[PDB]
């Protein structure tokens, strides 16, 4: 209420926020920020200068929209500074000054970037402390390990994060800049190209909905496409809001096969499957029987039913004939991130590891580096 | 100072998108000062914004905007939008009427009137209140009649006797008949003057019904009408377009009146 | 209050489970190790 430290997930889609302690985020919400094109008010209300999340989302028409977050990365403080006003004062009623507050950042998240972000916490908001966590290995802390390889897909990224005795292996981290809106958009795509049309704002955000729902990842791809035909199970019908019924056939698993072959997107990059080899063959000898047998999948982008079945097959594939290989999908995977701050935040060794307002005062916002790794 | 009440059928992102639609909306808005657009059927407020966008092309400051939440007891919902010169009125203070318990099923209201004070510097009177009302056809009496409590809470709230009450009331044909009309306290009243009266054709189509009105109480504002100059706006005969090109705009013509 | 009861008890164990894991890798000494690594 007043003591409990706060655990804030800053994602290219969706921020998760709540209090360390709690095994769920009390506030999940669009990384948006909308400010109106035009002077007016809403009925029975003063002037609004900014909306954030779900409000910003539902009145879009009336406003220039912002997403401060681009491929993990936060790339504008005056749009994330109130979206951080938001998360404290209108999703979790707090003051930030009466409680310690746990950041999320992306793997290989620059310098500037990590010093801005403590900057802001202690001269914008005065919290009292605050740390900064790679979200990758707040994942695997969730997963119950210490040692292992993330994959965490989300909204505008993907990585592939070993992990060994705590801590990352930075010159072994791979980022794939294909994600969440990325299969989407090539889901609209492709369901156009099936006879539809997604036009009115009413019916271009529902493709997400289909995606969420109806998309999975294929065993056998090349299989599944001679079968989509044949098949009397692969068609399913999804109803709009308005009363229309579309069907999506092949398209269910050719949306996240995406992951698997970046090229029909048209990026010339390497697969999820590849990225995850890669990463392991870039780390010691010594470790890669651990790494393999501790893949964590993270993110709403790996929900896709399936796609754990399909990782274990691809790298099985690529890895030495006999080596043990275990793919972890963990069902609360959409909030592992968040959950495993959660728990960090929560251990009495975590509590001399929080940079204090008094050791930022003293060293300034590089301090960052010597505490937050 | 110009005011008018419209009802645009559908008026949403298919509407504002045709571009053919967008100018006869647009030249019918730029005729007014003061303008209240009813039937809004924009879930994201993009048709709004693309209006307004067209409207504030030159100056940002052409139009200002009052808006509401969608309104309604069930899934069909609209809003009610104000727009207005800031050059020429300004905007005091808003707010959507308490109708009573939706949950109790005891609200007089489907669609609450959105309340504007607005400042009219140009004009004899100098503050006036706008109540908005598009009415269930089906419970027009009803909600037409509500209109006194209204008229009465605006007072109590502003102590302010000069209002105006103006939309799609439905206030005849079929929805409201002569006899009806003595159960309507707005109507039995001598303390409201009704501008449009029930001579007047307020639709599009090819029916006579007077469904759109102006309704002004107050010793100033009364004193402030041009004698005459309550009408319908038939766009169809002004713009010289075919019946069905002005229907694909509304069914239902602007009802305007002037104010001095 | 009896799904509750169970899943705040299950979220207790697993932060009592964290302290087993992961403290020993958040100890100075183990920090410093790390710290050296990079
Ligand atoms: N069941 C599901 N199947 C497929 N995709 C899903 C599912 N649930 C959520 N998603 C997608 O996952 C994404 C959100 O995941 P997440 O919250 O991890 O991302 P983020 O943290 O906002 O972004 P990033 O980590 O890339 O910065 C969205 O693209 C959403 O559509
Ligand atoms: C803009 O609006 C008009 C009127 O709604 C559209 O016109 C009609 O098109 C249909 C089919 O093309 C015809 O059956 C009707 O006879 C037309 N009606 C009128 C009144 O012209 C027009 O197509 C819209 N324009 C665009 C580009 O969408
Ligand atoms: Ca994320
Ligand atoms: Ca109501
Ligand atoms: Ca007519």
């Amino acid at each position: 209420d007043e003591t409990t430290a706060l655990v804030c997930d800053n994602g290219s889609g969706l921020v998760k926020a709540g209090f360390a302690g709690d095994d769920a985020p009390r506030a999940v919400f669009p990384s948006i920020v909308g400010r109106p094109r035009h002077q007016g008010v809403m009925v029975g209300m003063g002037q609004k200068d900014s909306y954030v999340g779900d409000e910003a989302q539902s009145k879009r028409g009336i406003l220039t929209l912002k997403y401060p977050i681009e491929h993990g990365i936060i790339t504008n403080w005056d749009d994330m500074e109130k979206i951080w006003h938001h998360t404290f004062y209108n999703e979790l009623r707090v003051a930030p000054e009466e409680h310690p507050t746990l950041l999320t950042e992306a793997p290989l998240n620059p310098k500037a970037n990590r010093e801005k972000m403590t900057q802001i916490m202690f001269e914008t908001f005065n919290v009292p402390a605050m740390y900064v966590a790679i979200q990758a290995v707040l994942s695997l802390y969730a997963s119950g390990r210490t040692t292992g390889i993330v994959l965490d897909s989300g909204d505008g990224v993907t990585h592939n994060v070993p992990i060994y005795e705590g801590y990352a292996l930075p010159h072994a981290i791979m980022r794939l800049d294909l994600a969440g809106r990325d299969l989407t958009d090539y889901l609209m795509k492709i369901l156009t190209e099936r006879g539809y049309s997604f036009v009115t704002t009413a019916e271009r955000e529902i493709v997400r909905d289909i995606k969420e729902k109806l998309c999975y990842v294929a065993l056998d791809f090349e299989n599944e496409m001679a079968t989509a035909a044949s098949s009397s199970s692969l068609e399913k019908s999804y109803e709009l809001p308005d009363g229309q019924v579309i069907t999506i056939g092949n398209e269910r698993f050719r949306c996240p096969e995406t992951l698997f072959q970046p090229s029909f997107i048209g990026m010339e990059s390497a697969g999820i499957h590849e990225t995850t080899y890669n990463s392991i063959m870039k780390c010691d000898i010594d470790i890669r029987k651990d790494l393999y047998a501790n893949n964590v999948m993270s993110g709403g982008t790996t929900m896709y039913p399936g796609i754990a079945d399909r990782m274990q097959k691809e790298i099985t594939a690529l890895a030495p004939s006999t080596m043990k290989i275990k793919i972890i999908a963990p069902p609360e995977r959409k909030y592992s991130v968040w959950i495993g701050g959660s728990i960090l935040a929560s251990l009495s060794t975590f509590q001399q590891m929080w940079i204090t307002k008094q050791e930022y005062d003293e060293a300034g916002p590089s301090i960052v580096h010597r505490k937050c790794f | 100072l110009k005011i008018a009440a419209f009802n645009i059928r559908t008026f949403g992102e298919t509407k504002m998108s045709n571009a053919t639609l967008a100018s006869y909306i647009v030249r019918i808005v730029r005729r007014y000062d003061i303008v209240l657009i009813q039937e809004v059927r924009d879930s994201h407020l993009v048709a709004v914004g693309k209006l307004l966008d067209y409207l504030n092309q030159d100056d940002p400051n052409t139009y200002h905007y009052v808006v509401s939440e969608p309104l309604g007891r069930n899934s069909y919902k609209e809003r009610y939008l104000f727009l207005f010169r800031p050059n020429k009125v300004s905007v005091l203070d808003t707010y959507q009427y308490d109708d009573g318990c939706e949950s109790c099923g005891n609200d007089s209201f489907s669609r609450e009137p959105a309340v504007v004070k607005f400042s009219s510097h140009s004009t004899k009177v100098k503050e006036f209140a706008i109540v908005a009302l598009h009415s269930a056809p089906s419970d027009a009496v009803a909600e037409i009649n509500s209109l006194y409590d209204v008229y009465l809470d605006v007072q109590q709230k502003w102590h302010l006797n000069d209002v105006m009450l103006m939309g799609d009331f439905n206030a005849d044909c079929s929805y409201v008949t002569s006899s009806q009309w003595s159960s309507i306290r707005l109507r039995t009243s001598s303390t409201f003057q009704w501008l449009i009266p029930d001579s007047a054709d307020t639709t599009a189509t090819s029916t006579n019904c007077a469904y759109d009105r102006i309704v002004v109480a107050g010793s100033l504002l009364q004193s402030s009408v041009v004698p005459g100059s309550a009408a319908p706006f038939d766009f169809q005969a002004a713009y010289g377009l075919s019946n069905e090109m002005a229907l694909a705009i509304s069914d239902h013509y602007p009802v305007e009146v002037t104010l001095t | 209050w009896e799904q509750l009861a169970r899943d705040r008890s299950r979220f207790a164990r697993r932060i009592t489970q964290a302290q087993e894991e992961l403290s020993p890798c958040l100890t100075p000494a183990a920090r410093a190790r790390a710290w050296a690594r990079l």
